[PDB]
Formats: structure tokens, sequence, C-alpha cells
């Protein structure tokens, strides 16, 4: 009765993963990202893929 | 009196009505971030009491004279991304809204 | 004293897969320049990749097109990995338009002057029913390496109308490279090194140009190496004095202190101008009417003082 007229406004982000983000396994091994290294410097094998 | 919303908001400048249509209320799909105005909404205030200075207010401005205060819902500090839908709802018996 | 490896024998195995080598190369520089050689290809290697695109009925990303079996979040996703080869120009626009049934795919992108599509099965969206159709423009650009659309922010001088859908942009075209180091075939010197470059991208780069453009870019970033040696502000201010419509009894007053810049007074508190002489009480409240109209009142603390 009081209300006359109602307007409701849905937003939608994307959260990109970024250092301080949570990420764990299901295994009970969990952590906190620390860096988001580039391409060129994780380990890779024989075949080249990091 | 009635809290009609409408586009026209008094004290607004043309930059925060850019992404707003007839009715008042943001378009879909318009990317929106730090405190834009996003519902236009009017909340009328008590006078009736036309002083001199009111009146020449009222003659060189607007009727209203921007009386009617402006309680605008913005966007909340930190959010951010582009709006999906709106949902608006009408009362039965008052004129529906344009969209 | 150095021998020079020389790019001989390139060969290629498909069209993404390609296997380059350096047949004459010393003790340890095999290492070294496979090294380098593949984290200059893998960080900054020139390419082209979708900046944004505009489909015909959406207004945004979480939207449905009708007729279309594939969300617009997901056609993006498929469009991202499309590849492309443009010649001379970096702003192509690559506009589609398909009616029918079945998988729409970069085959049936318009021809246009001079833009190739490695590979023309790259599905990007499927149709559904007969009578629908999907009219849309894609922007391709060139540039280094990866650029999230979120972050840039120049794009957005010019207010960008609802409607244009904005992508990420990866740019590198180099997907895997991996180095391999053997002993070279020649005989008559006792032992000498060869390197084979085993590169993989998207074939949008020559593996060929590929290594050239690493090796100059090495060439370039040692240019530094091979000659170390090396061994008041706001425009309120700085203004003329006499721009304050002061009165006749202030104009010397302040010559004699030598006040000839507006901030220099500004500087003063109330305190202390007042042993000047004929200043005047009266006189003192018009300078300080006059300063509270531009909204400089007496009292302020400034660092630095330039001569002009």
């Amino acid at each position: 009765p009081g209300v006359l007229k109602i307007v409701k406004v849905y937003l939608a982000v994307k959260r990109r993963i970024q250092p301080g983000d949570k990420m764990a396994g299901r295994h009970g091994n969990k952590g906190v990202i620390s860096k988001i290294n580039p391409i060129e410097d994780m380990p890779y094998d024989e075949n080249g893929t990091p | 009196g009635p809290e009609e919303i409408t586009a026209d908001i008094p004290n607004v400048g043309e930059a925060a009505l850019s992404k707003l249509d007839e009715s008042g209320i943001v378009y879909i799909g318009a990317e929106v971030t730090g405190g834009d105005i996003l519902v236009g909404k009017v909340t009328p205030k008590g006078e009736t009491q036309l002083t001199p200075e009111e009146k020449l207010l009222r003659a060189i401005f607007g009727e209203k004279a921007s009386d009617v205060k402006d309680s605008s819902l913005r966007v909340p500090n930190g959010v951010s991304g582009t709006v999906i839908d709106v949902q608006v709802f009408t009362r039965d018996g008052v004129e529906k809204d344009k969209r | 004293e150095f021998l020079k490896p020389r790019l001989v024998d390139i060969e290629q195995v498909s069209s993404t897969h390609a296997k380059v080598t350096l047949e004459p190369l010393e003790r340890g520089f095999g290492h070294t320049l496979g090294n380098a050689l593949r984290r200059i290809l893998l960080s900054s290697m020139p390419g082209c990749a979708v900046t944004e695109v505009e489909i015909d009925g959406v207004l945004h990303e979480y939207s449905t097109k009708e007729g279309v079996q594939e969300d617009i979040l997901e056609i993006l996703l498929n469009l991202k990995g499309l590849a492309v080869r443009v010649q001379g120009k970096d702003e192509v626009i690559l506009t589609l338009n398909k009616s029918g049934i079945g998988p729409v795919t970069a085959a049936d992108i318009t021809h246009d002057g001079d833009v190739e599509i490695v590979k023309p099965q790259h599905v990007i969206c499927h149709l559904t029913d007969e009578n629908a159709s999907i009219s849309m423009r894609i922007k391709v650009q060139r540039g280094r390496g990866y650029v999230p659309a979120s972050t840039r922010i120049h794009s957005e001088e010019d207010e960008r109308p609802i409607g244009r859908l904005l992508v990420d942009a990866c740019y590198s075209p180099v997907e895997r490279i991996a180095y391999n180091v053997e002993a070279a075939r020649v005989e008559q010197r006792t032992d000498l090194d060869k390197l084979v470059i085993e590169m993989e991208t998207n074939g949008t780069i020559d593996p060929e140009e590929a290594i050239r453009r690493a090796a100059t870019i090495l060439a370039e970033q040692l240019e530094a190496f091979v000659d170390l040696r090396d061994v008041e502000f706001d425009p309120i201010l700085l203004r003329p004095v006499d721009d304050l419509e002061l009165t006749v009894r202030s104009a010397n007053c302040l010559k004699a202190e030598a006040i000839h810049y507006i901030g220099d007074l500004v500087q003063r508190t109330e305190v202390e101008l007042l042993k000047t002489p004929n200043l005047g009480k009266k006189s003192l409240t018009e300078i300080k009417d006059v300063l509270a109209s531009r909204g400089l009142s007496l009292g302020m603390r400034l660092e630095n003082w330039p001569p002009a």
C-alpha cells in the first residue's frame, strides 16, 4: 500500500584471478596466490610445455 | 505527494544523463562504474509560502525551481560491470511506465 | 676467432609446427642462444588479435541471440582464438554475415583486400533455424603482449556506444617453443655444436622471420651494453600583483615591501604585515577582502619559489 512502483537493477562483474585470491584443491590443501609469473619463467619439460 | 521517477533530475549535468532513457533508468547493457546515477527518483518537498525570492526563482527557472529533491540510487563504491536487467513493476490503476 | 651461426636447413613440419636449425655454434653458446631466443619469442612477438566486436542485436556479453546455439559470452571466446594476418594496416575491420542452417566459420568472412585467415574451419557460432541471421563486425589490431580489455582506458577517450563488445587481446602468435642442443656433423673441426629450435605458433608468423625478430630485438637490447661509459604551480598564483584592483595607497606600499607577485602576498600572516608603515587597518581589510574573493586567504605556506 505504501509502495507505488518498484525498479531493480542488476550488475555483472568479471573477476579475473589475481595474487590475493584464494585457491584450493579437494584434498585439504589450500592457499593464496603469491605471483602471476610470465609464461617464459615457468619450468618447462623437454618438449617445452610450461 | 507522489515520488515520480523521470530522467529529468534538477541540479545534475548532461554528463550523468547520457545513460538514461525517457523514463529515468539506465539503458540495458551500459557499462557502469564508480558512483554513476542509476534511477532518477525525485522526493517532493514542502513549501506553501511563496516568498518573493522564491517567486523570482520560479520566474527565472522552471516552475518547480528545483524545489523537489533527488533521491537517486547511485552505484555503491567498488562496484563496476555492465548492467543486465531492469525489473520495473507498476501498481494497478496508475499509468504504466513507457518501458 | 668465434664461428658465426648461420640459419640453415630450416624445415616445416605442419602449418603450425616448425623447426629452425642453427648449424655452427661454439661450446657453451648453444644453450645461451637457445634460452635467450626462447624467452624473447615467448615474451614479445608482434601479432594480430581481435580487439572489439559489434553484433547486430546484442547489447552486452551476458545476453543471447535467438536462433544461435551459443551465448554471446561463448561467441567472444571462440572469437578470441581467431588468428588473422594483416598486411600494411593495423585497424582492419572484419565484417561477416551468414544465414541458414549449420555452423558459421571464418571461411565465410567477407574477402577483404589483404587479410589471410590461417585456418578457415574455425567455428565461431552455430545457426539452428532457417530464418534467423547473424551480422557482426570484428575489429582486429596489432600488438606485442597480453592486453586485457579492462586495463586499457585510452580506448574510452571517445565514448563507446552501447553495443560495442570488448574482448581481451593476446597478440602473441607463439604458443610453444623448445630448443635442443646436439653435436654438429663437422668433422674437420674437433667438436662443434648445432642448435635446433622447435617452434609452434598459430600460423601467423614465419619461423625464420620470428627468429630474425628475436635476434634483432636481442641485438638492440645489447646495444646499450657495448658502450657502457657513464663513469608555485597553480595558475591562480604566479600572476602580476597589479591584477587585484587595489587602492592607490596599497600600490605604493606593496612596491616598497616588494610584493611583485600574488603568491608572495598570500604567504604573509596577519600579525606581521601590520608592522609595515601606513598599511591601514581599513586598507588591510581591503587586501583581505579582494583576496577572499579569489578564495586565497592570508596565511598559506609554500615550499619553492621560482623567480618567474
